[PDB]
């Protein structure tokens, strides 16, 4: 058991082959498929290359009994190797919607098997988010600093993709779109500002009603969101200083070569007028032989 | 109308004149009388000085009310907006 961990960077085939191996189980309908993920860890980004379905039963009406089949693991792990013997180990899929307080029990069995402490990569399988539709959490033991006990809890991870070579031209290959969240064109980047600042807009006003609901809700004081929230502050920007007037001056500065390239186009398409021009100028004396 | 010419003029020219120098400007003859025009003409003489400074704010103010206000700035986001439409039309 290794505490390395930093990042989760994912491979697309995961999240598509645990989107199937949702439904061919069908454990669906408020009924979760849990299956085991594969990958390599020991490292600070954990890098998730396969998953595998497991033989899995949930009693909705409670979630805290389940079947996990625990022999079929180690079955699975040795036909891992062959696949590739980087393979290893290193969580367990959830299938969203979101993270839930009958998913710590589901982990201690999962501690069995992982030298890694057991990632919970939750594959959301209706695909909300404006990011990855992935968010991705790992369960850290730790102290609490407010007079209560140990407690075992959920840290997120942040969610990123890195990719063989392989699987990107796949996916490339696969797809068709030209992409508007992406950069392209003058145009496509048009597109991403606009999401970007609405971006900013959505997530501002999610910190407005979760300061409210710790004194209106009765959430807990939870010191480890509230300082990071004190940082923004402290590096947030300010005006009238002499750093925010030489914003200004480079301004100028960019704009004016924008200029100047404008207006070097235009000397350009002001030649193809004339040459056009001398295209007409042919064409006359042949309407007058005919 | 002389004398309201000058008091437009008088905004920038200057910020203090006293009270004797108002009147040499103005063209009375009278001190009283010179009082008389500020009333009307919305100059505030106190202590027998005048403030242009507190004058021009206002008249900026009126101007900077009115509906002309995004392209009389021109923003700095505006701009590039535009330059942006016109390449992709």
């Amino acid at each position: 058991m290794s505490l390395q961990h930093e990042k989760v960077t994912i491979a697309p085939l995961v999240l598509l082959s645990a989107l199937d191996h949702y439904e061919r189980t069908q454990t669906k309908e408020n009924k979760r498929c849990v299956g085991v993920i594969l990958g390599d860890a020991n490292s600070s980004t954990i890098r998730v290359t396969n998953s595998f379905a497991l033989p899995f039963e949930e009693d909705e009406k409670n979630s805290d009994v389940w079947f996990l089949d625990h022999n079929y693991i180690e079955n699975m792990n040795e036909m891992c190797k062959k696949i590739n013997a980087k393979e290893k180990l290193i969580g367990w899929y959830h299938s969203g919607p979101k993270l839930r307080a009958s998913d710590l029990k589901i982990n201690e069995l999962f501690k069995k098997y992982t030298q890694n402490n057991p990632l919970l990569l939750i594959v959301d399988v209706k695909q909300q988010g404006v990011g990855l539709p992935t968010d991705a959490y790992v369960a850290i033991e730790q102290v609490k600093d407010d007079g209560t006990s140990t407690e075992k809890t959920f840290l997120h991870l942040p969610c990123t993709i890195e990719a063989e070579e392989a699987e990107e031209i796949g996916v490339e290959h696969l797809l068709r779109d030209v992409r508007d969240q992406a950069a392209g064109g003058l145009s496509i980047r048009l597109t991403n500002q606009l999401k970007s600042l609405k971006g900013l807009q959505s997530k501002l006003k999610d910190v407005v009603e979760y300061l409210d609901k710790v004194i209106n809700k009765e959430l807990p004081i939870n010191h480890t969101i509230l300082g990071k929230l004190q940082d923004v502050f402290n590096l947030l920007p300010n005006l009238g200083t002499p750093d925010d007037d030489e914003i200004d001056v480079e301004n100028h500065d960019r704009i004016n070569i924008s200029n100047n390239l404008q207006k070097a186009l235009t000397v350009k398409t002001n030649d193809e007028l004339m040459v056009i021009y001398i295209s007409n100028l042919v064409r006359s004396i042949i309407a007058f032989d005919d | 109308a002389i004398r309201d010419e000058i008091a437009k003029n008088t905004e920038l020219s200057y910020d203090f004149l006293p009270l004797s120098n108002i009147k040499a400007l103005l063209f009375f003859n009278n001190e009283k009388e010179t009082e008389k025009f500020a009333l009307e003409r919305n100059w505030p003489i106190v202590n027998s000085k005048v403030y242009f400074n507190n004058q021009s704010k206002e008249k900026a103010d009126y101007e900077d009310e009115m509906m002309h206000e995004e392209d009389q700035k021109t923003n700095i986001i505006e701009k590039a907006m535009d330059y942006a439409i016109s390449i992709e039309n």
